[PDB]
DNA sequence: CCGTGTGTGTAAAGAGTGAGGCGTATGAGGCTGTGTCGGGGCAGAGGCACAACGTTTCATACTTAC
DNA sequence: GTAAGTATGAAACGTTGTGCCTCTGCCCCGACACAGCCTCATACGCCTCACTCTTTACACACACGG
């Protein structure tokens, strides 16, 4: 039986996933121009919301 | 274009923020924040109420641990000292991490000029020449009914 | 005789070992010293048709350990070592298997009991905040990068446009380097202006169109 | 008994970091102008990973002579 | 009267065909200098101050020993 933890779990992984792809794409955007990036920016936090 | 956006509206609404509370958030620095938020206000041929120092004490002073009572002095602290313009011409955050700043060393929970000036993005030296130019007039600027363990009548 | 050989004498020999499984408690007592060179005396009892194993831990150690022989006849094992002057010999072939236990069985699950929690000391859990945080986006009129990319701007500045012998000097001699260059690449070995460096090429320079990447710059004029 | 053979106070150097205020410098903004050049998302080429019939193949019974 | 091919209904890979991104320039700009005053806001920098453990000096003391 998936309670609301367990099926909770399923979702988290797949929102912190695309967090986590999201600041990848973002860093490297900036990476790529050569400049530094803001953790605090590049973190979309719709995402898991 | 979106950083200016967000600030006229937070302006708008009643809730005004810092320019650097909103650069702390955008990706961009507070000076071109600034020149949109000055050319969007000239090409939407609209305006923003001038803010007051009253609108940044509540959320100044909740992000700060401090009670709704030091809240509460600090807020008539900063609208008297602009009444009275003992500080002409200065900018409204600064006067309120004066009062913040008074009214927290005045009451039983104290806080340093640092994390005032992280909380509300003033500078030290800003905050002590903000504070020196109300220093010789702080009892009459706190509420009459007030209570305190640290006196009022000494303050650093 | 070379580097790879194995020193098989210890099979020669037929040198009998005996592998013992120990929990980790009496290995962590001997590996709290590990250098005096004395953790225990192992008594091996014989009757006329019993045979018992059992071992006895250190006075100074501790501030009953019976052992049960297994069956070796389903598997051969052999020991082996390797030196650090790189010469591999086999110590001997294991002739007995046998099995540590602890002779408490109600305080022992104590130990047990604070090994799981002390194993669990990484286990990293969410922890409830009272106050809701406030430092996030904490005010700054610049962020540390963009002040640290405006300087690098205003320092490195924009290209010169060189005079045009000078530049074609610098490309003709690129040229020999490799054939083709990529008008991105070229750039910056020339460092020029790419409108100037585009019609500098142009003049003598021409475009192929390449099947595999791309239409690129060839630095033949022909 | 006057030699010797060791302790002790306490501020005085000796570094050893560390801190704080102040004064100078900087900036941002309006403005206006003039040469020039990278930039950060863009209208338009360019070449590959699937992809969809299709051309050939392959027995497997049969066709056509012979 | 089979023989050497004739016809027929299955698979099977592959060559254009179809997308599918992925740059590639290319216009299209803002921001550099720099002019005065102006006031406030931000940053730097430098010496003076603090202090703190850890010795450093030095008059004096207290045995000690032959």
């Amino acid at each position: 039986l998936d309670l609301a933890g367990p099926l909770l779990a399923f979702l988290f992984r797949g929102m912190f996933k695309n967090l986590l792809k999201e600041v990848r794409i973002y860093a490297q955007k900036f990476i790529d121009r050569g400049k530094d990036f803001n953790l605090e920016l590049a973190i979309k936090t719709r995402i898991i919301s | 274009i979106a950083s200016a956006c967000l600030y006229i509206a937070c302006r708008q609404e009643g809730v005004p923020r810092t320019f650097k509370e909103i650069c702390a958030v955008s990706r961009i620095s507070k000076k071109e924040i600034g020149r949109c938020f000055k050319l969007i206000l000239k090409a939407l041929e609209t305006s923003v109420d001038l803010i007051t120092t009253g609108d940044f004490m509540s959320r100044f002073c909740s992000n700060l641990c401090l009670p709704k009572q030091v809240q509460m002095a600090a807020t008539h602290i900063a609208r008297k000292a602009v009444e009275l313009d003992l500080v002409p011409g200065r900018s409204p955050i600064s006067v309120a991490a004066a009062a913040i700043y008074m009214a927290s060393q005045a009451s039983a929970e104290k806080r340093t000029q640092k994390e005032i000036g992280d909380i509300a993005g003033v500078a030290d030296v800003t905050i002590r020449q903000s504070y020196r130019l109300i220093y010789p007039r702080a009892p009459d600027l706190f509420p009459t009914d007030f209570k305190f363990d640290t006196p009022v009548d000494k303050l650093p | 005789a070379e580097r790879g050989e194995l020193d098989l004498t210890g099979a020669k020999q037929n040198t009998g070992v005996w592998l013992v499984k120990v929990p980790k408690y009496l290995s962590q007592q001997w590996a709290k010293a590990s250098g005096r060179g004395e953790v225990g005396k192992l008594r091996i009892a014989k009757t006329q048709g019993r045979t018992e194993v059992s071992f006895t831990l250190n006075e100074d150690l501790a501030n009953e350990h019976p052992f049960v022989l297994q069956s070796v006849g389903g598997q051969t094992l052999t020991v082996f070592t390797e030196s650090s002057s790189d010469k591999l010999s086999l110590e001997g072939i294991v002739v007995q298997r046998a099995e540590c236990r602890p002779a408490a069985s109600e305080n022992y699950m104590r130990l047990k009991r604070l090994q799981i929690e002390e194993s669990s000391k990484p286990v990293r859990l969410s922890q409830q905040l009272d106050k809701v945080v406030t430092t996030n986006y904490k005010p700054v009129a610049n962020h540390q990068y963009n002040i640290e990319y405006e300087r690098k701007k205003k320092e490195d500045g924009k290209r010169a446009r060189a005079d045009k012998q000078h530049v074609l000097d610098m490309l003709f001699s690129a040229f020999e380097k490799h054939q083709y260059y990529n008008l991105k690449d070229l750039v910056d070995i020339t460092k020029q202006p790419v409108v100037y460096l585009k019609e500098i090429l142009k003049e003598i320079g021409v475009q192929n169109v390449k099947g595999i990447h791309k239409n690129t710059w060839e630095l033949k004029p022909e």
